RNA sequence: GGGUAAUUGGCGCAGUUGGUUAGCGCGCGGGUCUCAUAAUCCCGAGGUCGUGAGUUCGAUCCUCACAUUACCCA
RNA sequence: GAUGUUAGGAGGGCAAAUCCGCCGAAUUUAAGCAUAUAAUUAAGCGGAAGAAAAGAAAAUAACUAUGAUUCCUUUAGUAACG
RNA sequence: UCUUAACCCACUCGUCUUGAAACACGGACCAAGGAGUCUAGCAAAUGUGCAAGUGUAUAUGAUUCUUUAAACAUUUUACGCAUAAUUAAUGUAAUAUGUCCAUUGUAGAUUUGUGCCCCACUUUGCAUACAAUACCGGUAAGCAAAUGCUUUAUUGAGUACGAG
RNA sequence: AUACUGACGUGCAAAUCGUUCAUUUCAAUCACGUUUAGGGGCGAAAGACUAAUCGAAAAGCCUAUUAGCUGGUUAUUUUCGAAAGAUCUCUCAGGAUCGCUGGAGUUGAUUAAUAUAAUUUUACCAGGUAGAGAUAAUGAUUAGAGGACAGGGCCUUGACCUAUUCUCAAACUCCCAAUAGGUAAAAAGGGCGAAAUAACUCAAUUUGUAUUUCACUCAUAUUAAAUAAAAUAACUCCAAGUGGGCCAUUUUUGGUAAGCAGAACUGGCGAUGAGGGAUGCUCCUAACGCUUGGAUAAGGUGCCUAAAUAUUCGCUCAUGAGAUCCCAUAAAAGGUGUUGGUUCAUAUGAACUAGCCCUGAAAAUGGAUGGCGCUAAAGCGGAUUACCGAUACCAAGCCAUAAAAAGAA
RNA sequence: ACAAUGUGAUUUCUGCCCAGUGCUUUGAAUGUCAACUUGAUGAAAUUCAAUCAAGCGCAGGUAAACGGCGGGAGUAACUAUG
RNA sequence: GGAGACAUAGCCAGGUGGGGAGUUUGACUGGGGCGGUACAUCUGUUAAAUAUUAACGCAGAUGUCCAAAGACAAGCUCAAAGAGAACAGAAAUCUCUUGUAGACUAAAAGGGGAAAAGCUUGUUUGAUUUCUAUUUUCAGAACAAGUAGAAAACGUGAAAGCGUGGCCUAUCGAUCCUUUAUAUUUGCAAAAUGACGUAAAUUACUUACUACUGUGCAUAUAGAGGUGUCUGAAAAGUUACCACAGGGAUAACUGGCUUGUGGCUGCCAAGCGCUCCUAGCGACGUAGCUUUUUGAUCCUUCGAUGUCGGCUCUUCCUAUCAUUGGGACGCAGAAGUCUCAAAGUGUCGGAUUGUUCACCCGCUAAUAGGGAACGUGAGCUGGGUUUAGACCGUCGUGAGACAGGUUAG
RNA sequence: GACUCGUUCAUACUACAGUGGAUACACCAGAUCCCAUCAGAACUCUGAAGUUAAGCACUGUAAGGCUUGGCUAGUACUGAGGUGGGAGACCGCUCGGGAACACCAGGUGAUGAGUCAG
């Protein structure tokens, strides 16, 4: 599947008309060691007893679903656009 | 264990028992997901009957009263 | 074991034969106002609006009108109860009934005849007629037309 | 997922901001008794996309594949 | 610092309900179980008294402010943890 | 009454079991013992008292001190639950002063009248059912400097003379 | 402690006895003292042994440990009375939650009514199964006939056409039943008018809509089609038990079949006696307070056994007759057995046919029309009566329950 | 000698393979690999980098270590076998 | 004496660590394990003409693909067949005629489609944001997939219109947590952090007035990271050393149903039998019986019906082997074959094997076939199979496995 | 007569013929501009010189098809009952409901709104 890197579309925030975006990959990186989750895991995980959680192990399906990050030239307000899980992602690539 | 895995047998001797019920025939319901445009207009209108109709009423109970 | 949207659908929403093609052009004018009666009788020609297979060949009350759907209110056999279902569709599966019809032309035909009678001050049983058991009667039969019978022997 | 290293002609490998190689091999001609041999053809999306500059396969960035280790509240 | 059958004295052990220090489980609960849970419990070991412990602000509040400790009534099955 | 007879009938009880008289299990006999309770917290039901309140807590007080380890008493905003909701939250919070009037319907109990008693009109219009409007908290959306505004959407275990 | 797998095996013994046998100066045997202790000891190693206790000793406590599993789970009468489906479940011996049940209450009916109904009616739909079709389509599929593209010498094999022909399909369909299903049948409504109201509608302040308000008026002295121990209804609450099921007809899928596996509709059975089926959980009859008399059903009427050795017309002899739904086996094929037919020929020969009967017809404890028995049947097939025959039915009494009348000298 | 195993008198012999898993030997050329340390950034918390631990990896050694130890065709004066 | 600021020890930190610990080791399932997924789903069929509806029933499909294969309009008509046109042939392109779909429509299969839904071309990004009413399964919960709208903003077409992903039916995911988006919404608990900002004011603890005010963490709202045992535990083996709670809801044993399988008997008559259907046979076919086999089955028994065989002993059967009496013959006698009445009487010695079975050898009159809970364990025997020890192979990293053998039991 | 919009959507189709063109439809004439292409073929535009030859209308045909009706046939099938028959397979009866293809006969259209021309 190939998406074109920009695209004229109707803006949700600090915008009412149609107007062009620049067209991304969401993804995830680095979780931030900070973060209360984290610190309430490791709190637990600190002294004995070993493993103390569900580790999410099983694994099943080979896909992730496919996110495009969309940002108005016009005003510098981001939005999400989410659509069917793919194998091979393209961005911007031959017609 | 091998064990029978349906039947539907019985289970409509069981529903005559109380017979098969009907639903309750209210002659108004709620109007909530109908036309939008059209509800809004009888709004409206069911304001400005009332507010003639109540009009009326006063002027005949303080012209009564005097 | 699947029992999706158009499952066991194959020879009730097909077409019978010499009737494939679009939706008449007519069909779209017929006139439908709030609380007439209303068959819904699927059709194929037309993909938006088809309704699940248990509404075909069932009629209710119109309730809701939009810009081409139309709501009918249709009973529904749910176990040990009948329960009132919403069903929208669009106007090319909808179809203006005839049961209702029959009920109205008695009515404006009593109203008629009620009327005559009554100033005339004859009495009259305007209520249906519902066939009674038959009458006596006298019956010329010419004797030389009657034909005489016997069973057939096998062959 | 981290971090690292490797992928450049048929084959195998060097090189990095003023360069597309060297050897083997192939093709073809030259040459000492037969070969080793010299000479010339062969013959390069430098894994991928984009940028930074007088100037880039080389540097910045992007991504896949291969390799080695390690993480696995994913 | 030793040494002394030097002179005067003291401690040891028994008893435990309540009481004070330690040390310390698991069966169990989760319909399994590994974190949690059982439980700062039981067992183990030390020490007191007619009661003990605590106690005379390195307290709480954010009010018109309270004012050593203990207990009752309560806040409260709440803030919170998981 | 008991006792034999006689005609006709009549399979070991309990039990788990689709199906037990069973070649299913438990029962030699007898006597006595021997198994859905108590507390905590919650609920509805129903009873009972009081009623926008309610409970007198802990505790004090009494010529109360066999019973009494109960009963009795409690100088003109203690606490629980109720009396208002809602939102994660700073928090905000119920028509609205034209009037001590008490939002609008359709059915609908009870009442008044007519033409001591059935009617059919009228008349008042509970409970409740079904809707409808207002309005309050959250959220949208539109506006936006402000005691934030809005005829519009929504959402709530909300409200529209209490019920606990 | 080897063999006798000898004695004993409620022993002489919770390992004994007899006979046989292995062992004897050494890796020998015994005594006593001493050492090592429980996930530990010890083991020339068997998971052996550690006081009759060992793949984790014995004792007490944590501890009345815990158990979706087994067993048990206590007076009477009376009333109503289930389920063995369903969804989800580390779920299939469970649980939750629906279903189905009782109690409590209100509302409504209490006006032969409207609501209403496992029902029909008249309207009106919706269908694609049995069926039917192949010359209607798709797929199968057997034959020839008549014709104008290929190989060989007008001719042969054809292909290929055209009209035909034999037989076909859960997963083929021109067409298509029955049964089953839905909607319809008027008063809180409907009529035909007027007038209002709106920011909607439309070109339309009147073009509609919809609401609202007024008018006029629609059957009702059987009730806008019947029929109805039709309100014993609605509805709310709180809660139970249950969630292994099974059998018959008919429809039915798998399987050679199965008292087999799996379904569909209904009824049962389960939880249900009683009368009949000899005998029996399910078949037939019929569902049960206590009694008296009556008359029957289902079924019988030779005796067992209550009613007929009834009547009336037939058929039937069997040197393994036959005799009652389910239901307790019998076929293909034969018969110059008798009985009727039916078709042919010249009261005979032929050919068929179906009744009973015969052959085909073999199994183990002895042996089963229920038994004795039965042949001018007590057999088989009818018909005709009469009779006998239930906890069912009718009349009457008595009981409780339920409702109704109805009552504060 | 002490400790740890395997095998099991004598006699006769003790073939092949280090790929797999073990076990084992060298190291600052070497990839990774922890705390600490050390520097940079920031107002600070933080956030970043960097360093010669063993270990593994990289290079070998080892079968009286665990262990392991092939398959098709065709071919000789008869046929047969190969 | 020696070693010496190194050890050692203390505390951190990495590695190694079945030496030792704790624990787990799905479910369905015509026994269980193996195999499979029927566990989430979708088509057709089974399904019995509304809806419903099952089996480890049947024929299959699913975990994707897609900036166009999306959106809109316009133009065009396809598959195929015939007859033609240098190279040119069955295919090449071109032309004309015939062409209701025999094409194509991303992918199963079924529906739907011809001025299109197909194909070609133009323009585009609505594959958008926000919110309802709802349908399907269903508890009338959830997700998911839709249908009908509404408020926005747009896309296309001249315009009506149509467009809220794919012609319709499949293409999938809770809580916590993380992650990145959104906001004139909020918090960080006695306070403050834009900013002494803007005016004033006096010399100060001055007065008004300002939607926007540190880092980090947290919320609210919205996506995304995944649970395929698909309404969501982070989970491997073994026990023949084993324990306990239960189960005939469930195997290994009889009996029971059925009789595929086995065994036994028929019927047909093409042939075989020198010629000759039937003396003796008997294919192609076809109908039964039997329960001495093996199955299928899982009704009965798991708070125990003592599990093979031999020995011994008795009775029953007949589908007769001998003996007795007969009949037929491809019968000259003899020998014998087939056959009918026959169950009176009999039916053996051994070698070898745990053996049922088997095979010999020998006698014989013949060495028939069977039953009785596979007759016969409070009659025996214990060789086999089926406890603990042991061996060898293969298999397993291991503990260990073996419808392989062997030995003590 | 003719047209424009339609309706029912084959009695309206198809195949082969014949018959008809005042006005009308049409074919037909042309390419400057708008427009459209490979090609004025189509489409578009601009004409009005010719013509019923076709389209189109009308009618015909032992036409095919389609369509009513008969007849297939009370056949096939089926709801309810049956201590009915049949060893079984299956088949009657009682109360009911009841097809299809083929075949044969007829039929081959009807019509709403508006307009022009004798």
């Amino acid at each position: 599947v190939n998406v074109p890197k920009t695209r004229k579309t109707y803006c949700s925030n600090k915008c009412k008309k149609h107007t062009m975006h620049k067209v991304s990959q969401y993804k995830k990186g680095k979780e931030r060691l900070s973060s209360l989750g984290r610190r309430r895991y490791d709190m637990k995980q600190k002294g004995f007893g070993g493993q103390t959680k569900p580790v999410f192990k099983k694994k099943a399906k080979t896909t992730k679903k496919i996110v495009l990050k969309l940002e108005c030239t016009k005003c510098k307000k981001k939005r999400f656009q989410t659509m069917k899980r793919c194998k091979t992602f393209e961005m911007g690539a031959d017609k | 264990a091998k064990s029978k895995n349906h039947t539907n047998h019985n289970q409509n001797r069981k529903a005559h028992k109380n017979g098969i019920k009907k639903p309750k025939k209210h002659k108004f319901m709620s109007r909530k997901g109908l036309d939008p445009n059209f509800f809004r207009n009888q709004k409206y209108c069911l304001k400005g009957i009332q507010k003639k109709k109540k009009e009326l009423k006063l002027k005949a109970k303080q012209e009564k009263n005097n | 074991k699947s029992r999706g949207k158009r499952s066991g659908t194959r020879y009730k929403f097909s077409k019978k034969f010499r009737k494939h093609g679009e939706c008449t052009a007519n069909k779209y004018l017929e006139k439908l106002n709030y609380g007439d009666y209303v068959d819904i009788v699927c059709d194929s020609t037309q993909q938006k609006g088809m309704p699940f297979n248990y509404y075909h060949g069932k009629t209710g009350k119109i309730f809701h009108i939009t810009k081409r759907g139309v709501g009918v209110l249709v009973n529904k056999r749910v176990k040990h109860r009948i329960e009132q279902k919403k069903v929208c569709v669009r106007i090319e599966h909808v179809r203006k009934s005839r049961c209702n019809e029959d009920f109205l032309l008695r009515k404006i035909k009593n109203a008629e005849l009620i009327k005559e009678a009554k100033l005339k001050n004859e009495h009259i049983n305007i209520k249906r007629k519902t066939e009674g058991p038959k009458p006596a009667a006298m019956i010329k039969v010419p004797p030389s037309k009657i034909i005489t019978i016997e069973p057939l022997p096998f062959y």
